[PDB]
Formats: C-alpha cells, sequence, structure tokens
C-alpha cells in the first residue's frame, strides 16, 4: 500500500514538477526519487488480473533514468519524462483498479491483487517516500495500532431508514400515537404525533423517544439541531406496518417540549443539550437519544381550541418534530461522506467491469447494506479499497 | 569545480567554466549548476553525453 502510494505520489510529483523551463534545483530530489523508482521497477514483470471484465494486462519495466543536464528544463527532457510517467501512471491505475475490485473475509486489510502483493516485497520498499495524504497517514498509523481518525463532512453514518412506530393504534387508524423518522446519511428527522393532542395524557404531556445507535463511534462532531421536522409536517397517506391498508396523517406542528438530546458513549452521558438549538458539539459518542414532549397548549385561541376537541373524531393531529444534522465529524473508521469520492470510485470501478458479488461486500456496494452490517472484516476491506481509491485519485 | 567527478568537452569549455565559476558577478544558480552538471556515459548503449 505504501509502495503503491509512493509510486502514485512520485508520478504526481513528476507530472507537476518536471515542467519546461523549471530550474534543475526544483527537481533534484524529485529526479533522485524518480530514478530510484525506475531502478527498483526495472526488470520486473507485473500482471493485473482478469477478475470480472477487467482485462488481463502485462507490464514490463525497461526505462532509462532521467538525466540532470540543463539549468532550466527543456521540451526534450519533459517529453522523455512524460513518456515514462504515462506508462507508469497507466500501470499504477491498473494496479489500483485490480486491488479495488477484490476482497477477502479473513485478511481484508492485506493486499489482494497479485501486483500489490508483489509490491509488498522487500525489494520494492526502496520506492517508499513521503506518506502525507490523510488516508495513507491513517493507514500507517492503524498498522501500528495508533489512535487516528478520518474527518468527514456530512458523514454517511445513518443507514437509510424511513419508518414509523405506533404506540397507540387501532384497526381504523384514527386515534394514533407514535413516531415517524427518516435516518438518511448525516441527517435524522424525527417527529412524534398524537391524534388526541394529549387530551387524556397524565399531565397533557406525551413523551417521545428516538434512539439511534451509530455503527461506529463519532468524535468531535458538529451538529445542527432544529425544532421542526419538515419531512413529517404535511398530510400523508401511509401504508400500515404490514401493508394491508393505508392510514391518514394530517399534521399540525406544535413546539417541541422538554427537548433533550443526549449523546451517549458506552451508555454514559457524554453530552447533554436541553432545549438548545442551532450548532452543538458532541465530543465522542456512539448513540443519540432524542427525547421530546408534545404538550397540549394550556391556553388556546378559539381557532386552536377548535383544532383539538375533547374526543374523537380527530381531524388535526398534533405533531412535534426534531431535525439533527451532523455537519462534520471524526471517525476512527472510514465512512462515505459528501465531499470525498472514494465510495463513488470503488463502486464505479466495480460496476464498470461487472465484478461478481464477493463474500464481504453487499451487491453493488450498496452503502445502506454496508453500513447496516458494518463488520470488522467489512471495515478492513473498505479501508483497503478506499485507500487504494484515494491513491488512484492522485493520478486519475 | 565539479562535486561529482564531472567531465566536460573540451579543455576550452573547462577554461570558460572555471572563469565563470570564479567570477563574482555570476549567479549562484549558474555556479551551483557548474558544480553539479554531469556527463552521462552509457557503455552498454555505446553513448556519451
Ligand atoms: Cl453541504
Ligand atoms: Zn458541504
Ligand atoms: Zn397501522
Amino acid at each position: 500500500m505504501d509502495v503503491l502510494y509512493s509510486l502514485s505520489k512520485t508520478l504526481k510529483d513528476a507530472r507537476d514538477k518536471i515542467v519546461e523551463g523549471t530550474l534543475y534545483s526544483n527537481v533534484s530530489d524529485l529526479i533522485q526519487q524518480f530514478n530510484q523508482m525506475i531502478i527498483t521497477m526495472n526488470g520486473n514483470e507485473f500482471q493485473t488480473g482478469g477478475i470480472g471484465n477487467l482485462p488481463i494486462r502485462n507490464w514490463n519495466f525497461d526505462f532509462g533514468l532521467l538525466g540532470t543536464t540543463l539549468l532550466n528544463l527543456d521540451a526534450n527532457y519533459v517529453e522523455t519524462a512524460r513518456n515514462t510517467i504515462d506508462y507508469f501512471v497507466d500501470f499504477v491505475d491498473n494496479v489500483c483498479m485490480d486491488e479495488m475490485v477484490r476482497e477477502s473475509q479473513r485478511n481484508g486489510i492485506a493486499p489482494q491483487s497479485d501486483s500489490l502483493r508483489k509490491l509488498s516485497g522487500i525489494k520494492f520498499k526502496r520506492i517508499n517516500f513521503d506518506n502525507s495524504s490523510e488516508y495513507i497517514e491513517n493507514w500507517n498509523l492503524q498498522n501500528r495500532r495508533q489512535r487516528t481518525g478520518f474527518t468527514f463532512h456530512k458523514p454517511n453514518i445513518f443507514p437509510y431508514s424511513a419508518s414509523f412506530t405506533l404506540n397507540r393504534s387501532q384497526p381504523a387508524h384514527d386515534n394514533l400515537m407514535g413516531t415517524m423518522w427518516l435516518n438518511a446519511g448525516s441527517e435524522i428527522q424525527v417527529a412524534g404525533f398524537d391524534y388526541s393532542c394529549a387530551i387524556n395524557a397524565p399531565a397533557n404531556i406525551q413523551q417521545f423517544e428516538h434512539i439511534v445507535q451509530l455503527r461506529r463511534v463519532l468524535t468531535t462532531a458538529t451538529i445542527t439541531l432544529l425544532p421542526d421536522a419538515e419531512r413529517f409536517s404535511f398530510p400523508r397517506v401511509i401504508n400500515s406496518a404490514d401493508g394491508a391498508t393505508t392510514w391518514y396523517f394530517n399534521p399540525v406542528i406544535l413546539r417541541p417540549n422538554n427537548v433533550e438530546v443526549e449523546f451517549l458513549l458506552n451508555g454514559q452521558i457524554i453530552n447533554t443539550y436541553q432545549a438548545r438549538f442551532g450548532t452543538i458539539i458532541a465530543r465522542n459518542f456512539d448513540t443519540i437519544r432524542l427525547s421530546f414532549q408534545l404538550m397540549r397548549p394550556p391556553n388556546m385561541t378559539p381557532a386552536v381550541a377548535a383544532l383539538f376537541p375533547n374526543a374523537q373524531p380527530f381531524e388535526h393531529h398534533a405533531t412535534v418534530g426534531l431535525t439533527l444534522r451532523i455537519e462534520s465529524a471524526v471517525c476512527e473508521s472510514v465512512l462515505a461522506d459528501a465531499s470525498k469520492t472514494m465510495l463513488a470510485n470503488v463502486t464505479s470501478v466495480r460496476q464498470e467491469y461487472a465484478i461478481p458479488v464477493g463474500p464481504v461486500f453487499p451487491p453493488g456496494m450498496n452503502w445502506t447494506d454496508l453500513i447496516t452490517n458494518y463488520s470488522p472484516s467489512r471495515e478492513d476491506n473498505l479501508q483497503r479499497v478506499f485507500t487504494v481509491a484515494s491513491i488512484r485519485s492522485m493520478l486519475v | 569545480n565539479s562535486r561529482d567527478a564531472g567531465k566536460v568537452v573540451d579543455s576550452e569549455t573547462a577554461a570558460i567554466c572555471d572563469a565563470i565559476f570564479q567570477d563574482e558577478e555570476t549567479e549562484g544558480v549558474v555556479r551551483r549548476f557548474i558544480a553539479e552538471m554531469r556527463q552521462r556515459v552509457q557503455a552498454d548503449r555505446n553513448v556519451v553525453n
């Protein structure tokens, strides 16, 4: 991995720094590293495999070194370097794709493709130089059992889930009490509905709880909390739990009462926010507990009092909401996020070569299935393929 | 003035390079290049630069 990354980084530096007219002293160390890579790779035969529709490709390395002959680089030097760099970049991209399309149940973090297994030999270790990118840095630290994290903007931590719970229900679905929620990506939009508007509640208070267990621990998370859930504030015709029939939802939005967001780690109260909205910070957590109350307004204007009668039928259903958005976080494990392209890159490579479903990942690299059952083996394989994808992104 | 066992063609080039190296108005980059510029002898290819 470090050798493959070092090849990619050397090639990127060569493409960016070996430019016409540049001082010889701008590239001396780069030329030395590039010649070291050429020497190490010369005389070695590589094969990128024929898994799926990925074509089998054979790579031979017999390239002359780069000289150091002009004070300012000229077009001839750049052209020779470009020829060598193009061949090497093609080889590295093919190696990255081959590694990306494989997986293993037992040693998911270890190399899978023959080319990357060969590049893990001692003879190629000389190619290894600066490992500065976030993913390679995390890879190297993780190999040493050191604490490190990936920073995600809008981490895709919640598997898609749009469902409801009815705590009070009837066959006619006309006096319902329960909760709706959408947990999608970095967003949790929850709502608690009472059709009776807590007319018969002990203190005209109906308590609602939503507990979301994160599949991985998130640290240093910045979170936006908003009182209302816009997704559950318009009339809906909703299938029953079995799908036998459909019931009617006609929300009227009330201010959430006694709102408490608890971010829990190991069952301990790490962070607590009571009636606080806007931007909040969750230090380090793996569970979110949103508890909110629907309180019947003690004093109502005649129209509001007309909305909520003392008994059935109930045509306007009182709803309290909550929206939680993880704008950024840090996770010890790799995750899909809104800014990076690693999941997109791996999925595109797997789809474009018709890679058969393996024993580790879900079909089509479906992210909801992947995060739903985010096992340690899947974590290892995903980290491997994401690191390879980030290596490939430096050139392709 | 080569720091890597450098050679030049021909002796007149050596005289010119020494004079430029010792000159005080020479650019530091030019001086460092004179000290670092190298020949390349590829005996397997039967080529010399
Ligand atoms: Cl955004
Ligand atoms: Zn953004
Ligand atoms: Zn139902």
